[PDB]
């Protein structure tokens, strides 16, 4: 529409592309991924796991209280 | 071999899924010409008046004023009451009416029991 | 919207260049005035093949009440152009 | 003004995916009489478009350049302090 | 609440696995994300169904912003059937489109995963109906199977639009609004989640196939 | 999860009913049992406005950490350590209510082992 | 408080100047949609100050300025619900419709009636903030069926389409 | 009415039509697109009404079978996304008529223009209408298609609206 | 073809085709283009409930019965689904959640005279 | 199939007609015929004073719309807004509601000096 450089359309062909267009674009699309790098190296529990899940069917009967099967 | 198209009233049957429109004899072919027959005189005198350059206003159409008038004014002057009309009155005219009454009047019947008794929670209930 | 307008000679041209790419239509044979029955002699359904072609470079459809009487490249652009307001 | 059509005769359906359909099409004693209308899609710019994962690692290449200085950056000077 | 929302998102995602239309695709991706929202509440957490809100609004409407560009581009043209070919011929909207695609499905660390991620991973640790739960989790995966959709039919492949196309995207206006929303679309979900005071207690800890569900399903 | 294939494809009464937990004494089996300690009074939690869910005996780490969080601004990064501090003193009360679940399902087949065993006899 | 309730309601009270404007006191038609694209502009900077006092002190405050009426043990008053929704949605809306209307100026540019788009625009935007910060039903009830109406009039903007207005 | 070769084009367009719908890339389609072209010309020459009729019908009800439940359409093809989408901007000629003279004083050149064309459509009126109710048989026209001019200075007879009728894009 | 008469007040108006105007050729030069009707053309008895915002009668892609039983079974089997997932809640190990000061008594409103029923939690 | 003899003939002839109807919707270079119109003093300064790109003394009409626009759009209903709430809204009872500043545990009371006893001390662990 009506603003930016006036691009002459091309027939049957690849459409003209500038300098700030294709740097631009490629700026923003690099900057995702060294987002999303340097948060995975700060953040990695947030994306695999914050604490352990301790496995219940190890605890000793002593410190849960349970008595033996005989009393 | 394909499942055959069934047409219910919203879904009309495809025209190319229809018999009639192969098997076509001298009369089908006939019936269409006199349909556009009379398609073409009048699609003739719309277009004398609908290009007139001396002619400003609206085109009464007997055809639209015949369509209101059914709709409006000759429906009482046809009517007879029968076993469908009296049925169907009374089905769609005083059936809902007592209807709606017995869920109203037990329902308030209902809710004035438990208010009396005390059994309905009203402690805010100043609004009215 | 911004789209560039269309005009007798691009209308022409485009739709010449179309056929010039069709493999059954000999390029130095085809003019604005070629019938495409009568001297190309290209069978119903190329002729409907066409009108496709042409459906896809101007991007709108064209009825088949219509799509059966255009048979040279000049009907084809003066539709074009009738169905496109273009004047020059 | 007027805009130049390039010359048709450069469009051909040699070494695209339009020739494999030449050819099965060959085997049935068939021919594709457009293949050369539609070779345009296949040349120029838009030949060897770039592929989902490789879409999808658009712009990685700067990203972990610029990421592994920014933690060796930062690995000095939390040394420091 | 929770039924209700876990059959939107499942049936309207399954709707947009199949669409045509631009338009109507991010149509059906929005009834998912609202099927979500809804699940959100119906599981006792009101305040990540309001995260979620802020977040989704960011990449969901560059998502309409970017796909409007390619509309015009093709002179309203809207069935990805007549798209492709524009991961070059239109670079800039191509990586808003890709990066509002991957915070919609859920990346790690962008927009939507301080939402999305922290919703699916608290639905599973909580008393609630099996199938809900299930629901969800499948709606999840198409999540990315219609996202890849667009991308695919709209970025790969070779280009399918008619000869004559004005692909133009150089203009000051186009550019910095989409510009501003792939900025917001990458950073707003990790401002705006450091920033709000806690107000209830969040899960952490929950077996390893519980706590990657979510990312491993996407990726699926 | 896994512990419902044990509960719904087998035996009912051999599983713990989170509706009726706990279904056992709190003083069973353990002789002089400690009793959980609230380091913050109920004024300091009214005065800070915590959610009632938050009211917890985790409590006295989220206050602390709000305190930073009020300090710290505009560094909305900082006070991380708090929030550590905060997330594992939860994160112990949550492995609490697992050996709660774990003990009272080993108590339920303690009970069937020794119900059985006089009930074969007779 | 004092800054925190005024900047508050000036946020609302900016995205109404476009709309009376319309009722010829400064005419600029051409300039109008870009006008109406710098008052959202200036709506989110301000909108900015209440939220982060927000979330430094966590501070919250009802504002019942207006007495509208009063049906005998119902006294209806048009309330501002300034706390954690409307603090934090407000930025993101008006941080959004910021660059939708920017998008607009270039997508409606050939469009006849683009003024009347952007008036209907914006006031959706006031319908919206008005059902989002709304403190009691009935102002809610307001904002909630605006949205709607202001639906209807921007899907059928095409009126001459027989399945738009559908 | 429609003729046997009028139903089978019709029948090969929109076959290819839902055929390119299906296949949507241009090389799988033009495989396809070729070989249903095949199935089609191995019958052109069959000069059995009846066992050219049962075909059509037979055909037909594969396209139906296999139609794609969403083909694609042209954007302002009825069912397109922008049909009748500017019909909102096409006012007619007429209103120019109603117009303030202080609002047809901005356009002097258009106006002075035009009052030709008003004054061209009342004097050809006459003789179109004579063309048309000389040509017309006694029972009345059998068909909408009009004649054209048989002379020279006369326009066709029923221009006015066809020519006049208001632009694609006016606004 | 005149309705039946019946009684229901038609008289001599034509029946003709239930069919909706969407479904007329809309390539075809109509008088009225919106409508789909020719001046002068008896209009349907139904016509303001056949235009074009209204009910549509064209012919599906898929048959009407096949479109009832699909949507009516997914819907039927969805319902049940939720209801069989209702009663069988997926949840993870974890006892009652443990509130200090009597389940927080005083917080939730507790009447501060009536002294509350003691509730005490123990380490674990 | 195609035309009959007659048809080429009167779509040619209305395919003259139509391309000379729109040619004849074309404006001459004086159209619109714009009545005389007067604009302000300071409209007429920076129709000339702009011309000249001066990239370093162009912000300055940037500078000065926006500045216009702060004064009539924002600081203007502050101040209606301000002197609304301070003199007429929050004279009257209950019609501006604060939430309660959080007190905690370490801090000091602006109105009395009364400073809240901290917390008891925790049993410290370092994860
Ligand atoms: C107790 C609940 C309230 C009961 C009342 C509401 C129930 C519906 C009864 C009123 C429906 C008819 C309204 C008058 C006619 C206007 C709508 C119309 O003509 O239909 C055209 C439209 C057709 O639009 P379309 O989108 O389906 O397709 C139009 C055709 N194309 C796409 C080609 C352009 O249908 C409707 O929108 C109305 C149907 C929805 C209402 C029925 C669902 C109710 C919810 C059930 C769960
Ligand atoms: C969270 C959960 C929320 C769930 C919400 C969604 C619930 C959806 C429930 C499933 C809905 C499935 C639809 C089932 C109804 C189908 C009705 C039907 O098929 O019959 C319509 C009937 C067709 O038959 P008919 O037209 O008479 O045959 C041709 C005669 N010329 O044609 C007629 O109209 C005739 C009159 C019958 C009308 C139908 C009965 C009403
Ligand atoms: C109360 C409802 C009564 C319905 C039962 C009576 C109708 C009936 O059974 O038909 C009897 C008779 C038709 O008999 P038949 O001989 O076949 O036809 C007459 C030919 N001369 O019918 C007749 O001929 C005369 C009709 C008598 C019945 C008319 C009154 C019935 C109620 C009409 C509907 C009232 C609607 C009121 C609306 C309320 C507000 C909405
Ligand atoms: C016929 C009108 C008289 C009638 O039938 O209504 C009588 C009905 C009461 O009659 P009943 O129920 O037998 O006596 C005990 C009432 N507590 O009246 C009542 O009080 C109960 C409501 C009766 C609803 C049916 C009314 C008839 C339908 C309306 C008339 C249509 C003509
Ligand atoms: C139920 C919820 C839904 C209700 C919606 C109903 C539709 C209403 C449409 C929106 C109306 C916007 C309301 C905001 C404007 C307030 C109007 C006003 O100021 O009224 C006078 C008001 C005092 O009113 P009050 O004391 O509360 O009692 C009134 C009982 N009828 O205030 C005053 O005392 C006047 C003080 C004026 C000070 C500023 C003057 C300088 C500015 C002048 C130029 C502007
Ligand atoms: C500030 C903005 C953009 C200017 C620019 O940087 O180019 C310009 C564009 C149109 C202007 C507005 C419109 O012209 C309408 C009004 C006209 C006068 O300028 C007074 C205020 C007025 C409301 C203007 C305020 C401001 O100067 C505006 C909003
Ligand atoms: C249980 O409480 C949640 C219900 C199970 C949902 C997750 C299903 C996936 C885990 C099973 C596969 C394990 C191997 C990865």
């Amino acid at each position: 529409a009506g603003g930016g450089a006036h691009i002459e359309p091309r027939y049957r062909q690849f459409p003209q592309l500038t300098r700030s267009q294709v740097i631009q674009a490629e700026f923003f699309s690099a900057t995702m991924w060294f987002w999303i790098l340097w948060r995975f190296w700060h953040d990695s529990d947030a994306v695999l796991g914050h604490f352990p899940y301790p496995d219940p069917s190890q605890w000793t009967d002593e410190e849960l209280g349970i008595p033996p099967d005989d009393e | 071999s394909f499942p055959k198209y069934e047409a219910s009233r919203l879904s009309s049957l495809p025209t190319t899924l229809d018999p009639a429109e192969y098997d076509i004899s001298s009369e089908t072919r006939k019936a269409q010409a006199e349909r556009l027959a009379i398609r073409s005189r009048l699609k003739r005198e719309y277009q004398l008046q609908y290009y007139d350059p001396s002619r400003r206003g609206v085109i009464e159409d007997p055809a639209l004023v015949r369509w209101t008038y059914a709709r409006s004014a000759n429906i009482y002057p046809n009517f007879r009451p029968n076993t469908k009309t009296s049925l169907l009155g009374a089905l769609f005219g005083i059936g809902p009416l007592v209807f709606w009454y017995y869920v109203f009047k037990t329902d308030r019947d209902r809710k004035e029991k438990l208010i009396q008794e005390g059994k309905l929670d009203r402690t805010f209930n100043i609004s009215y | 919207s911004d789209a560039p307008p269309l005009t007798l000679e691009g209308i022409k041209d485009r739709v010449l260049y179309v056929l010039k790419l069709y493999d059954k239509i000999d390029p130095e044979k085809l003019s604005v005035n070629s019938h495409f029955m009568k001297d190309l002699g290209l069978d119903s359904l190329d002729q409907v093949e066409i009108i496709m072609a042409m459906e896809d470079e101007f991007g709108f459809e064209i009825p088949d009440i219509d799509a059966e009487k255009l048979m040279c490249p000049q009907e084809i652009v003066d539709y074009i152009a009738d169905k496109k307001d273009v004047y020059e | 003004s007027k805009m130049e059509l390039p010359d048709y005769k450069q469009w051909k359906i040699e070494g695209t995916p339009l020739e494999t359909v030449q050819e099965k099409l060959a085997a049935r004693g068939l021919r594709d009489p457009w293949g050369r209308n539609e070779a345009w899609r296949y040349m120029g710019g838009f030949a060897n478009n770039v592929s989902f994962v490789g879409a999808l690692l658009k712009g990685f290449k700067w990203g972990f350049a610029a990421f592994v200085v920014a933690i060796g950056a930062e690995y000095y000077l939390e040394s420091q302090k | 609440t929770l039924c209700l929302g876990a059959i939107t998102t499942l049936f309207t995602a399954m709707c947009a696995l199949t669409q045509n239309d631009i338009k109507k695709i991010i149509a059906f991706s929005t009834s998912s994300q609202l099927g979500l929202m809804m699940v959100t509440i119906g599981i006792n957490q009101p305040y990540l169904a309001f995260l979620h809100i802020c977040t989704h609004a960011f990449f969901k409407a560059m998502l309409f912003m970017c796909s409007g560009s390619i509309i015009h581009s093709l002179n309203d043209e809207q069935d990805i059937r007549k798209m492709g070919g524009l991961f070059k011929a239109m670079p800039f909207t191509t990586t808003a489109l890709i990066v509002g695609s991957l915070a919609l499905t859920g990346m790690p660390f962008l927009t939507g995963f301080y939402s999305k991620d922290l919703i699916i991973e608290a639905a599973n640790t909580s008393y609630t109906n099996a199938w809900a739960l299930l629901m969800t989790l499948i709606a999840t995966s198409f999540t990315a199977i219609y996202s890849t959709r667009i991308i695919f039919f709209a970025l790969l492949g070779q280009p399918r639009f008619p000869t004559l196309v004005n692909i133009n995207e150089n203009n000051p206006l186009l550019i910095n609004s989409i510009k501003r929303l792939l900025i917001g679309s990458l950073f707003a979900g990790y401002i705006i989640s450091n920033n709000i005071p806690p107000t209830t207690i969040p899960q952490m800890t929950m077996p390893y196939y519980l706590k990657t569900t979510a990312l491993i399903v996407t990726i699926l | 999860g896994a512990h419902l294939a044990r509960r719904y494809l087998g035996d009912a009464s051999v599983e713990p009913d989170p509706l009726r937990m706990p279904t056992f004494p709190p003083d069973y089996g353990f002789p002089e049992r400690k009793e959980r300690e609230m380091v913050a009074t109920q004024q300091e939690m009214n005065d800070a406005q915590l959610v009632l869910q938050q009211r917890d005996y985790c409590a006295h780490y989220l206050i602390r950490f709000l305190k930073c969080k009020r300090d710290s601004f505009p560094n909305f990064l900082a006070c991380k350590h708090e929030r550590h501090d905060w997330d594992y003193c939860e994160h112990l009360d949550y492995v609490k209510r697992m050996k709660e679940f774990e003990r009272e399902r080993r108590l339920l087949q303690r009970k069937k082992r020794r119900e059985q065993r006089e009930a074969d006899m007779a | 408080m004092n800054m925190f309730s005024s900047l508050s309601l000036v946020t609302l009270l900016l995205l109404t100047m476009p709309i009376m404007m319309m009722s010829f006191n400064t005419y600029k038609p051409s300039n109008y949609p870009l006008y109406v694209k710098t008052a959202i502009s200036y709506a989110f900077i301000t909108s900015m100050i209440p939220t982060m006092m927000f979330i430094h002190s966590g501070q919250e405050l009802i504002i019942s300025n207006w007495h509208w009426l009063t049906i005998q043990t119902l006294k209806l008053s048009l309330s501002f619900k300034m706390d954690y929704f409307s603090m934090m949605f407000i930025p993101v809306a008006l941080f959004v419709t910021w660059s939708i209307m920017e998008f607009s100026m270039w997508y409606m540019y050939s469009d006849p009636n683009i003024n009347k788009f952007f008036k209907y625009l914006l006031l959706f935007l006031i319908t919206m903030l008005i059902l989002v910060t709304a403190n009691n039903l009935f102002q809610l009830f307001i904002g909630w069926e605006g949205v709607g109406i202001m639906s209807f009039l921007l899907i059928g903007w095409w009126y001459g389409r027989a399945d738009a207005n559908t | 009415y429609l003729t046997h070769q009028q139903k089978v084009l019709r029948l090969y367009k929109r076959a290819l039509r839902h055929l390119e719908s299906w296949c949507i890339h241009r090389d799988k389609y033009r495989y396809f697109a070729c070989l249903l072209r095949a199935r089609f010309d191995e019958h052109k020459n069959e000069k059995d009404m009846v066992k050219a009729t049962q075909l059509l019908r037979e055909a037909e009800e594969e396209f139906w079978h296999g139609q794609h439940p969403q083909p694609y359409i042209f954007p302002e093809s009825p069912g397109g996304t922008s049909y009748e989408r500017y019909e909102c901007y096409k006012v007619p000629e007429w209103c120019l008529d109603d117009w303030h003279p202080s609002e047809k004083a901005m356009y002097p050149d258009y106006f002075a223009k035009r009052e030709q064309w008003k004054k061209l459509r009342r004097e050809s009126w006459e003789r179109e209408v004579k063309q048309l109710q000389e040509e017309t048989p006694v029972g009345g026209p059998r068909t909408e298609a009009l004649p054209p001019a048989r002379k020279q200075g006369d326009l066709p007879p029923l221009w006015w609206h066809i020519v006049t009728r208001p632009r694609e894009r006016p606004m | 073809e005149p309705y039946p008469d019946d009684g229901t007040g038609y008289g001599d108006y034509p029946k003709l085709p239930d069919r909706s105007q969407q479904e007329r050729d809309p390539w075809y030069d109509w008088d009225h283009p919106d409508l789909r009707l020719n001046w002068g053309e008896p209009m349907h008895w139904d016509l303001d409930m056949y235009i074009r915002n209204r009910v549509d009668t064209s012919p599906t892609p898929v048959n009407w019965n096949l479109m009832c039983k699909h949507l009516f079974g997914f819907v039927a089997f969805m319902l049940f689904m939720f209801w069989v997932g209702e009663t069988y809640p997926a949840y993870q190990p974890v006892g009652p959640k443990q509130y200090p000061y009597n389940n927080l008594y005083l917080e939730r409103g507790g009447d501060p005279n009536k002294e509350p029923e003691p509730v005490v939690h123990y380490e674990i | 199939s195609g035309y009959t003899p007659e048809e080429k003939l009167r779509l040619q002839q209305l395919r003259e007609l139509r391309r000379r109807w729109l040619k004849d919707q074309e404006l001459s270079p004086r159209e619109p015929v714009l009545p005389p119109q007067r604009v302000s003093p300071v409209e007429r300064f920076w129709n000339k004073f702009l011309q000249d790109g001066a990239l370093w003394k162009n912000v300055i009409y940037k500078t000065y719309r926006h500045s216009i626009f702060a004064f009539t759009h924002v600081l203007i209903p502050v101040w209606i807004i301000h002197y609304y709430l301070k003199y007429h809204v929050t004279t009257k009872p209950y019609t501006i509601v604060e939430k309660k500043p959080r007190i905690f545990p370490g801090d000091t009371i602006l109105e009395t000096g009364e400073v809240i006893p901290p917390m008891k001390e925790f049993p410290d662990q370092h994860h």
